[PDB]
C-alpha cells in the first residue's frame, strides 16, 4: 500500500475530495494538513472508544516526536479505504464542500467492513447460570459433586 | 507381615471399590432428606 | 445469647448474635470474662538456667 | 492530543464551520472566540445537569482564573470530536449560518457516543423487593432466619 502515513491518508482524502492532488496546480497550506491530521485522530480516537469501539490497529501520535504527521498509521491494509474515506467526508465542511454520494457510500461500507470481524469476535454466548443442573448424564461432573453449573 | 498394614489394604481395596456407589448414595440421601439445592461447588456473588 | 464452652479449659462464655437494621448481615460476639490470680507467689516458682555472664 | 484546550475546541468548530480556517484565509476574530467560549460553557453546563447528565471530564472555569480560554478542557480523548461539531452546531447561528448535513450528524453519532458508556452503567437492576423470599434452598440464610430479602 502507497499509504503509509497519517498525511498520506490526508492526501488520499483531498485527492478523493479534488481539492489538492499531485497533479494540481494549486496545493493546500501545511497548517490546514496538520489540522486534517488532528481531525483524523479525533475521528480514529473517538471509533476507538478506549478498547470499546472500533478495534483497528491505528496508532495514536505523542507529544514527544513532534510531527503526528510522518508517523505510520499502522492499520491493516484493508481499513486504509474506509478510514481515508471516512475522513474525507468528514473534513469536506471546512472547504465549503459537500461529500459525493459515492464517497458517502464507501464510507459508510468501509465502516461496517471494518467493524464486521470484531462484531464475530464479540458475539459470544453467556455460561450457563448458576441455579442450572449439569444433569446426571455428566457422570464425571456429578461424581466429583458439580451437579449445578459453576456459572459467572 | 504387619497386622495393621494387611488390615488397612484391605479396607483400602473395599473404600475404592466401593467409592461410586457409595458417593450416588450419599448424593441420594442428601438431596432426599437435607435439601434438593446440592450446589456447595457453584460459586454465586 | 447462647452458652459457648471454651474446650480443654473448664471455662464457660457467651456466644451472642444479633443482625442488622437491613442489608441481610449480621454481628458475632463470643466473650469470656476471667482473671488469674497467685494466691501463693512464695508457692510459685520459676528456673532460669544459663545465668551465667 | 493536539487539542488540548477550549481555545482548540472553539478554533475546531469555527473551521468546520468554514468561518476561521487555513483553508479559507481568516483569522479568529478575538470578539468571536469569547462568545464561543461562553456558548461552550453554556453547553457543557447544561449537559452536566449537575452530575445527573452527560459526564465527559470536562472542566467548568471558575471566577477566579483570568483566561477563561487557555485552560484544558480535560476531556478524554474520544469526547474532542463530539464537543467540537456540537459547538459549532450550537454557534452557527451567530452569524447566520447553518451546519451542514455532515456537521448535524456527526453532532448526532457523537453525543450518543458520549452517553453510551454511562447508559450501559446507569441501566442497573433494582434489587428483589422486600416482600420476595429467599427460598429455602438459601441455606445459610434460611437458617440464620433472612427468610425474606431487605429490598430499597
Amino acid at each position: 500500500m502507497q499509504i503509509k502515513t497519517k498525511g498520506d491518508l490526508v492526501r488520499a482524502a483531498l485527492r478523493k475530495l479534488g481539492v489538492a492532488s499531485d497533479a494540481t496546480l494549486t496545493d493546500v497550506e501545511p497548517q490546514s494538513m496538520q489540522d486534517a491530521v488532528d481531525d483524523l485522530e479525533a475521528m480514529m480516537a473517538e471509533w476507538y472508544q478506549d478498547g470499546k469501539g472500533i478495534i483497528t490497529g491505528y496508532v495514536f501520535s505523542d507529544d514527544e516526536n513532534p510531527p503526528a504527521e510522518g508517523d505510520d498509521h499502522g492499520l491493516r491494509s484493508s481499513a486504509v479505504s474506509a478510514v481515508f474515506h471516512n475522513l474525507a467526508c468528514r473534513i469536506a465542511p471546512d472547504y465549503a464542500l459537500e461529500a459525493t454520494a459515492k464517497i458517502i457510500a464507501t464510507a459508510k461500507y468501509g465502516k461496517e467492513l471494518l467493524y464486521k470481524q470484531t462484531a464475530i469476535s464479540r458475539a459470544k454466548r453467556a455460561p450457563y447460570p448458576s441455579r442450572m443442573p449439569t444433569g446426571s448424564g455428566n457422570s464425571f461432573a456429578n461424581l466429583n459433586e458439580w451437579h449445578y453449573f459453576p456459572g459467572e | 507381615e504387619n497386622r495393621l498394614e494387611s488390615i488397612l489394604s484391605r479396607f483400602d481395596a473395599d473404600w475404592t471399590a466401593s467409592d461410586e456407589a457409595r458417593r450416588e448414595a450419599k448424593n441420594d440421601l442428601f438431596f432426599s432428606r437435607v435439601s434438593q439445592w446440592d450446589d456447595w461447588l457453584s460459586q454465586y456473588t | 445469647t447462647t452458652s459457648f464452652s471454651i474446650p480443654d479449659v473448664g471455662l464457660n462464655g457467651i456466644f451472642a448474635t444479633q443482625g442488622d437494621i437491613s442489608t441481610l448481615s449480621g454481628l458475632c460476639r463470643i466473650a469470656l470474662w476471667y482473671g488469674v490470680n497467685a494466691t501463693r507467689p512464695e508457692a510459685i516458682g520459676v528456673g532460669l538456667p544459663g545465668q551465667t555472664a
